[PDB]
RNA sequence: CGUGAGGGAAAGGUGAAAAGAACCCCGGGAGGGGAGUGAAAUAGAGCCUGAAACCGUGGGCUUACAAGCAGUCACGGCCCC
RNA sequence: GAAUGCCGGCAUGAGUAACGAUAAAGAGGGUGAGAAUCCCUCUCGCCGUAAGCCCAAGGGUUCCUACGCAAUGGUCGUCAG
RNA sequence: CGAUGUCGGCUCGUCGCAUCCUGGGGCUGAAGAAGGUCCCAAGGGUUGGGCUGUUCGCCCAUUAAAGCGGCACGCGAGCUGGGUUCAGAACGUCGUGAGACAGUUCGGUCUCUAUCCGCCACGGGCGCAGGAGGCUUGAGGGGGGCUCUUCCUAGUACGAGAGGACCGGAAGGGACGCACCUCUGGUUUCCCAGCUGUCCCUCCAGGGGCAUAAGCUGGGUAGCCAUGUGCGGAAGGGAUAACCGCUGAAAGCAUCUAAGCGGGAAGCCCGCCCCAAGAUGAGGCCUCCCACGGCAGCCGGUAAGGACCCGGGAAGACCACCCGGUGGAUGGGCCGGGGGUGUAAGCGCCGCGAGGCGUUGAGCCGACCGGUCCCAAUCGUCCGAGGUCU
């Protein structure tokens, strides 16, 4: 039974799953767009939206919060100065997932793109 | 034999004569009768009740013709109450008064593939003293060459729940007509949001 | 346990009957409204990179 | 439909607003209606609230006291009609929501661990200045 | 929730200090005694020259439990110890005094003497 | 294979002649399709003949209310000569 | 036609168990017919009285570089003992 | 004997009835209460513990009762492995001896993968003469079936007295079952906080990793839960068992019987709950589509519908089931509420300082209850009647 339980496990223990999301966020926020597996990509949306939303608030507190996950001061500088302002009037939905047509060869895994919205 | 269709909304308790009484709240009415079953026509007596309004765009043509014949708006669910023939063209919680006893039927929570300990309260095995990988196992399922087979109905692991269950003789603690609310004392099968049927109890 | 083992060789009939559920179902495909190529629905067109009537991907 | 609002709606007839606000660590006197023989009476239970369990109408709190050498804990529904009144006899400052730990403490240690909450005591005194 | 093997404090002056439940006297197979239930127990510790001594098989009523007891008003009560008062077959206390508070459930179950002798009834 | 003494296999055949398939075509290659050699190429080198188990493609009859050492005797249906 | 016969071939079990330490991965870029698996970069994790370094046995070219991917590699492979 | 693993326990049952209890009876050396003895009866029930490998048995505390047997002395491809029954060692004993006894004593390898039948669950196919979407009848199955205490009747009948009813009527329990999560109580692997050591970011401050697959600690929502809550056993009707009668011959009397008719069990049939038309005997009702082209048959495009694909779900191993797919609140984000944590950072002030105070119930913040088209369920495709005969 999994009744009303939220969140994927992704066959990772607690600290790996966390490090997975942080790392993907760094990669997403750096390149603005990445390719991953559909389930990982779906899970990324919420994690990154929260960070972006926090960047929109703009205060010192938000920056330190965001920094807990992102760790990279220059990246967070980019989040606050460049990324966050393009979403000033957009209420949620800062990311988007679109499924790719072709599966990965080695393991048949279905892929998706995750990108920051315009 | 009155009955009504409903949704299980949630549980609380109320206070009645300095007693905390646990209740399940049910949103029961209002139910339009969209077909009557008669002895001449169907061989028995019952009323087909409708419940929860549906977006017409989701209702296909044969179902639509069924509703229209009743002069009735499209509805999400059709269910019959056996041996019931309300005078009106609409059944509401008003058919019940506080103090009446009711039977409630719902779909129990699903446990999916359930073990012998969860499904049947088997004792399982020891957790030490040498017990070897059988902590939750059924143990023996039979005898030997006689009868050399396993009984039909043997209690074994398998799907458990998400099945029809009726709980009987529940006290109607309150009914709040302006909200189509029924308060029944105690526990009713299934999740909040679940579809239930409330009927006058068959126990005397 | 005590190492269960098949009592009899499975016959050609029974072996092949077990496989009556093994045939693949073909991939489900729709035409891409832009370039008319067949592709799975709800995926980005791999041939022209369009989805939802716009360019998404360098292809 | 909004199932939460329906429930809140059923609960509304029984909700109480006359009881004073308190926190875990406060010392409280609960005047509780009680049945014996052949009568009913009001019996005061005074002690430290070690727990407030919130679920709206269904929140409950737990008060602990020592009675004739024995620890006693009472659990009360915050909206019970059997509570005549609650009196704040002291404001304590705790640094956590559940004070289970005081079960293992001497009276002296408890007195050290839960010192008077001067901020909220002053507040009480600032109010209670009636017009 | 008292069962066989459970030690109880004795909340009287019979001379017993600790008793060990060996049966809950409530039908053929009751699993647990709560407040107001009677047990049979062995006396495991006793002060010198008391009315009861170590080794005696006595009856007692449970007056306090560490497991909280639920009441119809939706409240509950719980004590720091499991305690009993030693009784005779008339449900009368074998001692002259009872110590510490006792649960009000005792009254309704017909242990009037004990309830009145108690310093507090909660 | 065994420290060692010692143990101890499997594995033959294109064609008369290499004439052992230039060149083109799909393919990364393998492999194949043409062309070509040959009396013969399911003699094409994983090569004489090429059984049987075993695997597959196509066709005829047949099969989802039935109890079986699987056949046999009878009759009827369908297909073929 | 049987010798739990001998040699060889091929079935069944079965697309099943398993793919060899629960130290752990993610993304971007490149190469290429083909990339989860090769190279590069960033991020993450693990060892650190070692899971690092040096020597002796033993092994015997496994070293370095170029060109390769049929087989070997428990998958893949453009990589490699 | 080219192997049918042998005691005891545990687990899981199921059956017999020569019945331990509960239900119904007759006789009694049956006043009552309690018994004795036999008859009917297998529906349900038949406790926990000390000893010992034990089965058994004795004992302790209870109980309505603490039944006896069968199922390879039921059950080791289900577990155990204490007994016994390989190799070691020792005692008693026997034997000159090597060794021996079942006599005793300590120790001593119990095999990941289920093919067929069977069993528990779940689908795929085809069928149920048109094709469909719903709603149903219940043939036939399964489940369940226990019982005690107190009180009133009434301290009455009965009895010298102790004691103490039938029948009828209340209330409360024990164990068991099904469901549930409001309360009580758990868990709650990252929801919050505190803490140590180290390394790091960026020196301070503030943080991050690691110490477990949570470093440790204090808490903890939803969910899943029992120790928690509701509810169940019935009632009622019918036919009976032993047994009791009515009327009544054969047999002028008598006889429950030969004709006929009453009464009469926790047991039998029904009634309750669950499954159920593959019930091929394939049932019924409501509604939807239509007489389509070419050649009881074939090809083709359709209709009503359905599937595929996608967003999901207290549904779930896959499958199925159920909801939703821009005509949209399905998930994700965001917003409000709930809920947990328990007063963030930064700044100011007090202190030499560790710290303290204020801003501040602050900050953080899974799942719960809702709102909101910001993000994503784009766009589509493929199936699918033309209704045999008397
Ligand atoms: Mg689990
Ligand atoms: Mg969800
Ligand atoms: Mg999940
Ligand atoms: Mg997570
Ligand atoms: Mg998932
Ligand atoms: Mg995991
Ligand atoms: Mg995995
Ligand atoms: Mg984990
Ligand atoms: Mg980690
Ligand atoms: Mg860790
Ligand atoms: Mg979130
Ligand atoms: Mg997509
Ligand atoms: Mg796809
Ligand atoms: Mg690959
Ligand atoms: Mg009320
Ligand atoms: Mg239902
Ligand atoms: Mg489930
Ligand atoms: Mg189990
Ligand atoms: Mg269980
Ligand atoms: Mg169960
Ligand atoms: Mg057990
Ligand atoms: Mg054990
Ligand atoms: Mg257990
Ligand atoms: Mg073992
Ligand atoms: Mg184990
Ligand atoms: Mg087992
Ligand atoms: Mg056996
Ligand atoms: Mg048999
Ligand atoms: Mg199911
Ligand atoms: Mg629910
Ligand atoms: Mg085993
Ligand atoms: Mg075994
Ligand atoms: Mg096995
Ligand atoms: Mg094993
Ligand atoms: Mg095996
Ligand atoms: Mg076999
Ligand atoms: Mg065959
Ligand atoms: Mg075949
Ligand atoms: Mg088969
Ligand atoms: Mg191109
Ligand atoms: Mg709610
Ligand atoms: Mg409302
Ligand atoms: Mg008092
Ligand atoms: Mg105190
Ligand atoms: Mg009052
Ligand atoms: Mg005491
Ligand atoms: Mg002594
Ligand atoms: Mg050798
Ligand atoms: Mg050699
Ligand atoms: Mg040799
Ligand atoms: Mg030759
Ligand atoms: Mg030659
Ligand atoms: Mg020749
Ligand atoms: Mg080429
Ligand atoms: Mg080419
Ligand atoms: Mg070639
Ligand atoms: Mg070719
Ligand atoms: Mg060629
Ligand atoms: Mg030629
Ligand atoms: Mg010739
Ligand atoms: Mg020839
Ligand atoms: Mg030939
Ligand atoms: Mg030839
Ligand atoms: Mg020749
Ligand atoms: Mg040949
Ligand atoms: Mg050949
Ligand atoms: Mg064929
Ligand atoms: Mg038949
Ligand atoms: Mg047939
Ligand atoms: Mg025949
Ligand atoms: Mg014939
Ligand atoms: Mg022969
Ligand atoms: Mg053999
Ligand atoms: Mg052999
Ligand atoms: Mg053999
Ligand atoms: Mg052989
Ligand atoms: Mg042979
Ligand atoms: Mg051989
Ligand atoms: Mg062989
Ligand atoms: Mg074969
Ligand atoms: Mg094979
Ligand atoms: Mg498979
Ligand atoms: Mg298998
Ligand atoms: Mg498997
Ligand atoms: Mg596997
Ligand atoms: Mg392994
Ligand atoms: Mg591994
Ligand atoms: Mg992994
Ligand atoms: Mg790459
Ligand atoms: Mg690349
Ligand atoms: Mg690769
Ligand atoms: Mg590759
Ligand atoms: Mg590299
Ligand atoms: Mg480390
Ligand atoms: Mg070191
Ligand atoms: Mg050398
Ligand atoms: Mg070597
Ligand atoms: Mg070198
Ligand atoms: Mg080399
Ligand atoms: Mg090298
Ligand atoms: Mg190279
Ligand atoms: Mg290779
Ligand atoms: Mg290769
Ligand atoms: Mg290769
Ligand atoms: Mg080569
Ligand atoms: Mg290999
Ligand atoms: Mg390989
Ligand atoms: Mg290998
Ligand atoms: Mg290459
Ligand atoms: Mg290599
Ligand atoms: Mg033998
Ligand atoms: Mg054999
Ligand atoms: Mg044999
Ligand atoms: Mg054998
Ligand atoms: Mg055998
Ligand atoms: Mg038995
Ligand atoms: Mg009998
Ligand atoms: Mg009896
Ligand atoms: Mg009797
Ligand atoms: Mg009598
Ligand atoms: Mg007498
Ligand atoms: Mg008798
Ligand atoms: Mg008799
Ligand atoms: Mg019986
Ligand atoms: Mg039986
Ligand atoms: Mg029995
Ligand atoms: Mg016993
Ligand atoms: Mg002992
Ligand atoms: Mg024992
Ligand atoms: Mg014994
Ligand atoms: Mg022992
Ligand atoms: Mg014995
Ligand atoms: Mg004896
Ligand atoms: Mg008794
Ligand atoms: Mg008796
Ligand atoms: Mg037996
Ligand atoms: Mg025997
Ligand atoms: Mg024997
Ligand atoms: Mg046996
Ligand atoms: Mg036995
Ligand atoms: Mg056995
Ligand atoms: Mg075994
Ligand atoms: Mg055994
Ligand atoms: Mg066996
Ligand atoms: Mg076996
Ligand atoms: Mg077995
Ligand atoms: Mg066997
Ligand atoms: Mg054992
Ligand atoms: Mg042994
Ligand atoms: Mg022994
Ligand atoms: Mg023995
Ligand atoms: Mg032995
Ligand atoms: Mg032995
Ligand atoms: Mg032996
Ligand atoms: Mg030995
Ligand atoms: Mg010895
Ligand atoms: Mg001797
Ligand atoms: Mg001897
Ligand atoms: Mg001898
Ligand atoms: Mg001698
Ligand atoms: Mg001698
Ligand atoms: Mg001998
Ligand atoms: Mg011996
Ligand atoms: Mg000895
Ligand atoms: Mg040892
Ligand atoms: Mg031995
Ligand atoms: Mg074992
Ligand atoms: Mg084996
Ligand atoms: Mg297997
Ligand atoms: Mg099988
Ligand atoms: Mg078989
Ligand atoms: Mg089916
Ligand atoms: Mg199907
Ligand atoms: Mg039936
Ligand atoms: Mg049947
Ligand atoms: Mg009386
Ligand atoms: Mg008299
Ligand atoms: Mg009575
Ligand atoms: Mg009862
Ligand atoms: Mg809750
Ligand atoms: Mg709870
Ligand atoms: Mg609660
Ligand atoms: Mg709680
Ligand atoms: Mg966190
Ligand atoms: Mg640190
Ligand atoms: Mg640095
Ligand atoms: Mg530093
Ligand atoms: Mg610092
Ligand atoms: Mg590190
Ligand atoms: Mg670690
Ligand atoms: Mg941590
Ligand atoms: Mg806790
Ligand atoms: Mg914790
Ligand atoms: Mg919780
Ligand atoms: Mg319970
Ligand atoms: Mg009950
Ligand atoms: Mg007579
Ligand atoms: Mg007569
Ligand atoms: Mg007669
Ligand atoms: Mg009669
Ligand atoms: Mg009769
Ligand atoms: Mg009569
Ligand atoms: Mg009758
Ligand atoms: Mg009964
Ligand atoms: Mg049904
Ligand atoms: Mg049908
Ligand atoms: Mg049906
Ligand atoms: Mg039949
Ligand atoms: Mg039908
Ligand atoms: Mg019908
Ligand atoms: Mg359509
Ligand atoms: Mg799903
Ligand atoms: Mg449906
Ligand atoms: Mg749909
Ligand atoms: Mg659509
Ligand atoms: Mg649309
Ligand atoms: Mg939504
Ligand atoms: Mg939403
Ligand atoms: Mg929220
Ligand atoms: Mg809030
Ligand atoms: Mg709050
Ligand atoms: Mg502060
Ligand atoms: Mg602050
Ligand atoms: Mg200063
Ligand atoms: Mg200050
Ligand atoms: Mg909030
Ligand atoms: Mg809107
Ligand atoms: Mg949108
Ligand atoms: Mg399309
Ligand atoms: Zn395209």
């Amino acid at each position: 039974m999994r009744h009303l339980k939220s969140g994927r496990k992704l066959n990772r223990h607690s600290s790996h799953r966390l490090a997975l999301y942080r790392n993907q966020a760094k990669s997403l926020l750096t390149h603005g767009r990445i390719t991953t597996t559909v389930p990982k990509a779906k899970e990324l949306r919420g994690f990154v939206d929260h960070l972006i939303h926090l960047a929109k608030r703009g205060d010192l507190h938000a920056r330190r919060l965001v920094l807990r996950d992102l760790q990279d001061v220059k990246l967070v500088r980019k989040l606050f100065d460049e990324i966050a302002p393009r979403y000033r009037d957009r209420q949620g939905g800062y990311t988007r997932v679109l499924k790719l047509a072709e599966r990965r060869r080695g393991d048949g895994a279905p892929l998706a793109l995750v990108e920051l919205v315009e | 034999m009155k009955g009504i269709l409903g949704v299980k909304v949630g549980m609380t308790r109320i206070f009645r004569d300095d007693r905390a009484v646990p209740v399940t709240v049910i949103l029961a009415g209002p139910c339009p009768v969209v077909q009557r079953r008669t002895p001449e026509k169907d061989g028995y007596t019952a009323v087909q009740l409708g419940f929860l309004p549906q977006n017409p765009k989701r209702v296909n043509r044969p179902l639509k013709g069924h509703f229209a014949k009743a002069g009735v708006e499209p509805v999400r669910i059709l269910r019959e109450i056996r041996d019931f023939n309300p005078e009106g063209d609409t059944v509401t919680v008003e058919i019940f008064k506080p103090g009446e006893r009711v039977d409630v039927t719902g779909t129990s929570k699903g446990r999916g593939f359930a073990g012998v300990m969860k499904r049947w309260n088997f004792a399982g095995g020891p957790d030490s003293h040498g017990a070897h990988k059988i902590h939750r196992h059924p143990g023996s399922i039979g005898n030997r060459k006689t009868p050399g087979r396993v009984y039909k109905g043997k209690k074994m692991a398998g799907h458990y729940g998400a099945e029809r269950v009726t709980v009987m003789n529940l006290e109607v603690v309150d009914v709040i007509p302006e909200e189509n609310l029924l308060l029944v004392k105690g526990a009713v099968p299934g999740p909040n949001g679940g579809l239930v049927i409330v009927r006058e109890t068959k126990k005397a | 346990a005590k190492h269960p083992v098949p009592k009899k060789k499975t016959s050609k009939a029974r072996r092949d009957a077990r496989r009556s559920h093994h045939a693949l179902t073909p991939p489900t495909l729709v035409p891409c409204p832009e370039c008319k190529a067949m592709k799975p629905p709800h995926t980005v067109c791999p041939e022209c990179g369009y989805y939802a009537g716009r360019k998404v991907l360098e292809v | 439909m909004n199932r939460g609002a329906l429930i809140k709606l059923v609960e509304s007839r029984y909700v109480r607003t006359d009881l004073p606000e308190f926190r875990p660590g406060d010392t409280v006197r609960v005047s509780y209606k009680v049945k014996e023989g052949n009568r009913t009476r009001i019996q005061d239970f005074e002690g430290i609230v070690i727990r407030i369990r919130r679920n709206g109408f269904n929140t409950t709190f737990t008060v602990r006291k020592v009675s004739y050498g024995v620890g006693v804990e009472r659990i009360f529904p915050l909206h019970s009609p059997l509570i005549q009144k609650i009196d704040i006899v002291q404001r304590g400052r705790a640094r956590r929501a559940k004070l289970y730990f005081i079960r293992n403490l001497s009276d002296r240690e408890i007195r050290r661990k839960l010192r008077a909450d001067r901020k909220r005591i002053d507040q009480d005194r600032a109010a209670e200045r009636a017009a | 929730m008292i069962q066989p093997q459970t030690y109880l404090e004795v909340a009287d002056n019979t001379g017993a200090r600790k008793i060990m439940c060996i049966r809950v006297l409530k039908g053929s197979n009751a699993k647990y005694a709560t407040v107001g239930d009677v047990i049979v127990a062995s006396v495991k510790e006793a002060i010198p020259r008391g009315a009861v001594k170590e080794g005696d098989v006595v009856k007692a009523v449970v007056v306090r439990t560490k497991k909280e007891i639920k009441r119809p008003d939706g409240s509950a009560i719980r004590f720091d110890d499991n305690a009993a008062v030693i009784i005779n077959n008339q449900l009368e206390p074998r001692g002259t005094r009872v110590f510490g508070p006792v649960a009000r459930e005792l009254r309704e179950k017909g242990f009037m003497k004990i309830v009145s002798l108690a310093p507090e009834v909660l």
